């Protein structure tokens, strides 16, 4: 998938079971799959980060179609949780699908020390965020039964860096010609 | 100590303010 | 109110269906001043015979597509007088309104991510140090790719999407003035672009400024019989269009 | 000024107010992010939030300290020669000023597509003894802008710079450094272009049509010695004064070749940073 | 021609056809047969050059001799033409050679960048300026039919350059003696 | 003072010779008020890039010449920019100016009679009810007659000059806007002229208001080489042009 | 003043206004040339002009950025022996100031027929190791008007500058540079002259009569030392605060020798920068 | 920061001015 | 610049004066 586009579409799908889970990723602003994005790319060129976050998520769906999915972010503390029940104890946030389509996630900061690092630490873990199902993915006749959701991320008010170092994510294991 | 353009020039100077 | 009315010459575009309108860099197009300038010559300011609504060939969206892209100071090197003050004049300048129609019913699925960008340097498919050819970033109405093959003779761009055919993480794409077309809410896609330039006035013939692109990003999907074509449409509008350095006449390419 | 400037609070960002409930209509939380535009959305929205008082400055985070930071952007160097002093094409260098010829820096600007800024210079020669003793090496960077006499070789009359401008460097003395203009022409500095020289369907396309500030030619005076040598005259530079307009993507494939934006391997069928994961489920 | 002073003057003759072309030169003041020029000489001492610019024209002919040229200037973006008509289309100027004598011709300042590169350049390409006739060269009863033209170039108070330079036209493949 | 000098685009003529000059009918062309006006569509004016100092095809002043004519809306029917809104839009109006340059010596003898006439509605050399030919009466820069051959097939006009080639003795011409060139004094004539027509903007390509002749009255005698061609220009300036009723493109003929 | 001076925006040109047509009498495009004097049209004469203000100076096209920029006008050497120290007209310099001696600046002046100035200096030894090691290497530099004691050799007794003027310099401390009035007599600096010393049909003639500024002459100190070397003390020359009357034509032809205005090639049937045409109808 | 002529001569001295 | 006399002896000074 990764070479390709489809790299950044998620489908939703069918799910025989129910209250089952769609993805997690985590926090940590440099680590693929967050890295690489224009935040990512960027942080990756400061030592230390911090403030709330933004997750924005899209349906590519249908206009018959509907669904009602809930997005998580488990703090720093434990593990990407195993379970909705268990990730739906901290913060989330519910996500009608209708004629709106966007649904934004705010990502609070806690943290212990007033900035976290911007490198790989153990110690400032930012956590995990995750979705699921709440409901389904109820079509009507004739239509598809999976389809995708986009998601983004942009930065909130709170945001801010420091300490400029040279970035991560690109070696020159060149040099570079005429 | 600032605002000492010893050069006449301006390009010459150093990394300009914020605002 | 979704609803949007568009009038531009002698032309004038509906939208019963819509996502805002963009405003590239929140700047609206206009005619250059006596302080930015360089020039020395009055220039020709063809009014609405100009820098009306030109609609150009259209398209297919497939299950298959990939994307396709026209370069602007180019894409209207045929649309009636606009494009022959281009190749009369040495000096051109113009801002542009990008009207993208795609309809399709409630009953389809797809998105398409239609984005403007300043000088849009492609890269070519070919390792090394040659640079894409005149002749093919140079379409014209017709735009380039779609998904199609061709010599590889030829110093060719990059036919390759994710890229951004420049070689940037298309998603970080979104730095560029755009927007979508989800077919579940969408309808159009409307961007209005002022001209961004280090210089007053370019020449509307090496020099293309603004580049615009869409990409298929959630493929087409119905459950219709394939007789179901769902074009994709672009209609573009000088605006404030300016011209100077007049003389002989350029030729076609 | 002072203060907030020295304390370094020039750009400061707003804080976290407190938030109660809200069994409210309207639903902030839900925007059509196809409009193109950016949610704003914030802690206080989503959540019952708290009251933080912030202190973090988006200085740092400025077009100037972002860019304003010296990069070897070429190394010039001279393996001498003894045997043949003079001669055609030697023992004094000719780059082609303008960066790609390095990576780092040139990733760093390539985030925006036009740029303009006041250069700050820096040479570090660096004289390798390949000898059993170098001493006194006088040296002459002299710059040189488009349609110019390039020196041949060393000594051809070039380098009397009646009208040019030569910095010398004498073993001992701290670096060089000087500083220029915004140059170029007009407004701004081309950080690429969608234009070409010409018609001609062999005319040049990329951001090398745009930019041609002539050429830097070096040489070490000083003339014949014994003990050889080789030098290494680094180079950094450092932007001051600087403005910044359409902002873009940043790079994530290793270049290739200098101006042009060509991606593409020696086979590596290409190669980016994102990195591979077994599983959406588990991070 | 070259090495003598004729070097200077172009004769206008018969032309036994109509709407014929006398010269042309490129307006790249930094290109011989503009160059070495009092204006030439010089600007090859900046690395760039901008404004307008004057070329005049005096008629060395006769007295009851009569005349009519068209002189044009082709901005930059074509090719020198070929043809009248399609230079005439540009920037031009007729000119009626009678009891005055000099005509002089301006060159607008039309360019992309304010400012232009004295080096040659593809970008900075200055444009042709060409002189045709308009008529004929009449003369009454024993007079000669050819004459000359001499002609010049001063600057407009549009002028200015910058970015001082050392000279391309002139080497000094010497040394200098005693 | 005699001598004169005009300034039209990007383009200038001098004189150091003239015969004053002459405005038609003593009225200044300029462009349509909202009054006499009836299109509803806003005009498109280009300013410069179009109403200029274009030259025309030359011609050789014989003692066997006879007399030569243009049309005006169409002498210009390719004349850039200008020549192209002509052919875009159907509607078009527009004034001129008329420098007619033709030099010899002051041991030269000739006289050129110059004309402009409103509605010049040629007579054909057949007798009959047929009129001349669409194709005939639209000659281009090139203009007509000269004292020339032609196929008596064609609904040609009158190569007829003591007539008018309308059957008015020429002579009375002197009640249209005119003047001569007679070598011994003149250089030049100078037209200039508003745009007379019982319409506000009529057809660029079905009718040519302005018609303009150049009649040879007293032959040119010299005693000279035969070597020595005296020519004769015409220069022509459309003026405060103005056009509308965009669209598709008419054809070439 | 500052402002205008650090922006450098002193002498600024005009904008071009804006022109609409004229079908008038007076024609400003015809004049007579041969008056001699110059034609004054313009743009807005010609053209339908728009309105540009400009924003160019005419800073540096000044007599003083035109001229005030350093060049070598001499190279200093000396071949060091240690077999004869002294001896007579040895390891000691001496070259007659003034230009000429040198292309490139020579040129530039010339432009001019009269000019005055104070000249400022700049040395650039350059100690080259023929040895396994030098040290230190003490330099005099001692500067010499006319009627005065020029050193037969190195230690004459015209190397104590008793009232003369010696600058010195030791491997290490940064270059000299000095400066100087206006020195010569009256008013100003011949660029040339077309004088005679005398009606002795064996008189000298040309600008080598009114400028006879003393020489300079060179030596270095430290005496005798084991280990040979050579020196290129190399010498740069500015002029600061400037002057400028009548103006001439620039040399086109490669000089010939010093002093004196002569072209005249070994062959070289002569050559000047024109560059031949096929046709005069096509550039 | 000027007309500082740390030295006494005037033929030492900037680059003169430009009036 | 001028009477700084940097140091605190008289007989280090710059070169009398004139009058
Ligand atoms: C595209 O923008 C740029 C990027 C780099 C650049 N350089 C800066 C360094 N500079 C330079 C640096 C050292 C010495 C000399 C003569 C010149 C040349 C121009 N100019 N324009
Ligand atoms: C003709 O005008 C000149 C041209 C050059 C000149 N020079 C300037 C340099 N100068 C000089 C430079 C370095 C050292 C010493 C002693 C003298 C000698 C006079 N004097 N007059």
């Amino acid at each position: 998938n990764v070479g390709n586009v489809s790299m950044y579409t998620v489908q939703l799908g069918n799910q025989t079971g129910m209250a089952q889970k769609v993805f997690s990723i985590k926090v940590d602003i440099t680590s693929t799959p967050l890295a690489t994005t224009l935040i990512g790319e960027i942080a990756s060129y400061y030592t230390h980060w911090t403030g709330s976050l933004r997750f924005s998520f899209m349906f590519c769906g249908t206009a018959n179609t509907t669904l009602k999915l809930l997005l998580a972010y488990t703090p720093p503390g434990i593990d990407e949780p195993t379970t909705r029940k268990d990730a739906m104890l901290g913060t989330h946030v519910v996500w009608d699908v209708g004629l709106q389509s966007t649904i934004s996630l705010v990502v609070p900061w806690v943290s212990a020390s007033h900035f976290r690092l911007t490198a790989d630490n153990k110690y400032s873990m930012a956590g995990y965020i995750t979705c699921w199902y709440q409901t389904n993915l109820v079509v009507p006749p004739s239509t598809p039964q999976t389809a995708d959701m986009l998601c983004f991320v942009s930065a909130c008010k709170d945001f801010c860096l420091r300490m400029a170092r040279d970035t991560d994510l690109h070696i020159q294991s060149g040099p570079i010609e005429q | 100590y600032f605002n000492i353009n010893y050069f006449k020039d301006a390009a010459s100077s150093g990394a300009s303010r914020l605002d | 109110d979704r609803i949007m009315q568009i009038t531009r010459g002698d032309s004038t575009i509906s939208s019963d269906d819509v996502a805002n309108a963009v405003v590239g860099y929140g700047v609206w197009p206009h005619y250059l001043t006596p302080q930015d300038a360089t020039a020395i010559n009055k220039p020709t300011q063809p009014d609405t015979s100009s820098n009306r609504f030109y609609t150009l060939e259209s398209k297919h969206w497939n299950g298959s597509s990939k994307g396709w892209w026209w370069k602007l100071p180019d894409a209207l090197k045929d649309m009636g007088i606009f494009g022959e003050n281009m190749y009369y004049h040495f000096l051109g300048r113009s801002g542009y309104t990008v009207h993208v129609q795609c309809n399709a019913s409630k009953f389809h699925q797809g998105t398409l991510l239609v984005a403007m960008i300043p000088e849009h340097q492609l890269a070519s498919a070919k390792h090394g140090s040659v640079t894409a050819g005149y002749k093919l970033t140079h379409p014209g109405e017709a735009g380039r790719d779609v998904s199609q093959e061709r010599d590889a003779s030829l110093r060719q761009p990059s036919d390759d999407s994710w890229l951004n055919f420049d070689g940037t993480l298309l998603g970080n794409l979104l730095i560029f003035p755009h927007q979508f077309i989800n077919l579940r809410s969408n309808n159009s896609a409307t961007l209005i672009v002022p001209y961004v330039n280090a210089v007053p006035m370019d020449s509307m013939l090496r020099h293309n400024n603004w580049c615009l692109v869409i990409i298929p990003i959630s493929p087409l999907r119905s459950e219709t019989t394939s007789s179901n074509i769902v074009p994709i449409t672009v209609s573009i509008s000088p605006m404030c269009a300016e011209f100077s350095g007049a003389r002989a006449k350029n030729i076609k390419q | 000024n002072y203060i907030d400037e020295v304390l370094n609070e020039v750009l400061v960002v707003p804080n976290i107010k407190e938030s109660h409930h809200t069994t409210s209509n309207s639903a902030p939380l839900l925007d059509a992010a196809e409009t193109g535009h950016t949610s704003n959305v914030q802690p206080e929205d989503a959540i019952e939030t708290r009251y933080v008082i912030t202190s973090q400055t988006r200085d740092e985070m400025s077009i100037e300290s972002f860019l304003g930071r010296s990069g070897c952007v070429h190394i010039s160097r001279i393996k001498v020669d003894y045997t043949d002093y003079n001669g055609q094409d030697i023992n004094f260098t000719k780059w082609k000023i303008t960066l790609q010829e390095m990576a780092q820096i040139r990733r760093k600007f390539e985030l925006f597509t036009y740029v303009r800024f006041d250069s700050e210079i820096t040479l570090v020669p660096c004289i390798a003894g390949r000898g059993d003793d170098i001493g006194h090496i006088v040296m002459q960077y002299m710059y040189v802008p488009p349609g110019a006499p390039i020196p041949s070789k060393r000594n051809d009359f070039s380098w009397q710079s009646g009208t040019n401008m030569s910095i010398f460097w004498q073993h001992g003395q701290p670096f060089p450094r000087f500083s220029i203009p915004f140059l170029s022409i007009a407004s701004a500095y081309y950080m690429f272009y969608d234009g070409y020289d010409g018609d001609n369907t062999s005319s040049k396309y990329g951001s090398v049509v745009t930019n041609d500030m002539g050429t830097i030619c070096s040489r070490i005076v000083t003339e014949k010695q014994k003990l050889s040598v080789v030098i290494t005259t680094h180079i950094y530079h450092k932007a001051k004064h600087t403005k910044a307009w359409c902002p873009r993507p940043p790079r994530a494939v290793p270049y290739t070749h200098s101006h042009v934006t060509n991606y593409m391997p020696e086979t590596g069928d290409v190669t980016t940073a994102i990195v591979r994961r077994n599983t959406i489920t588990t991070a």
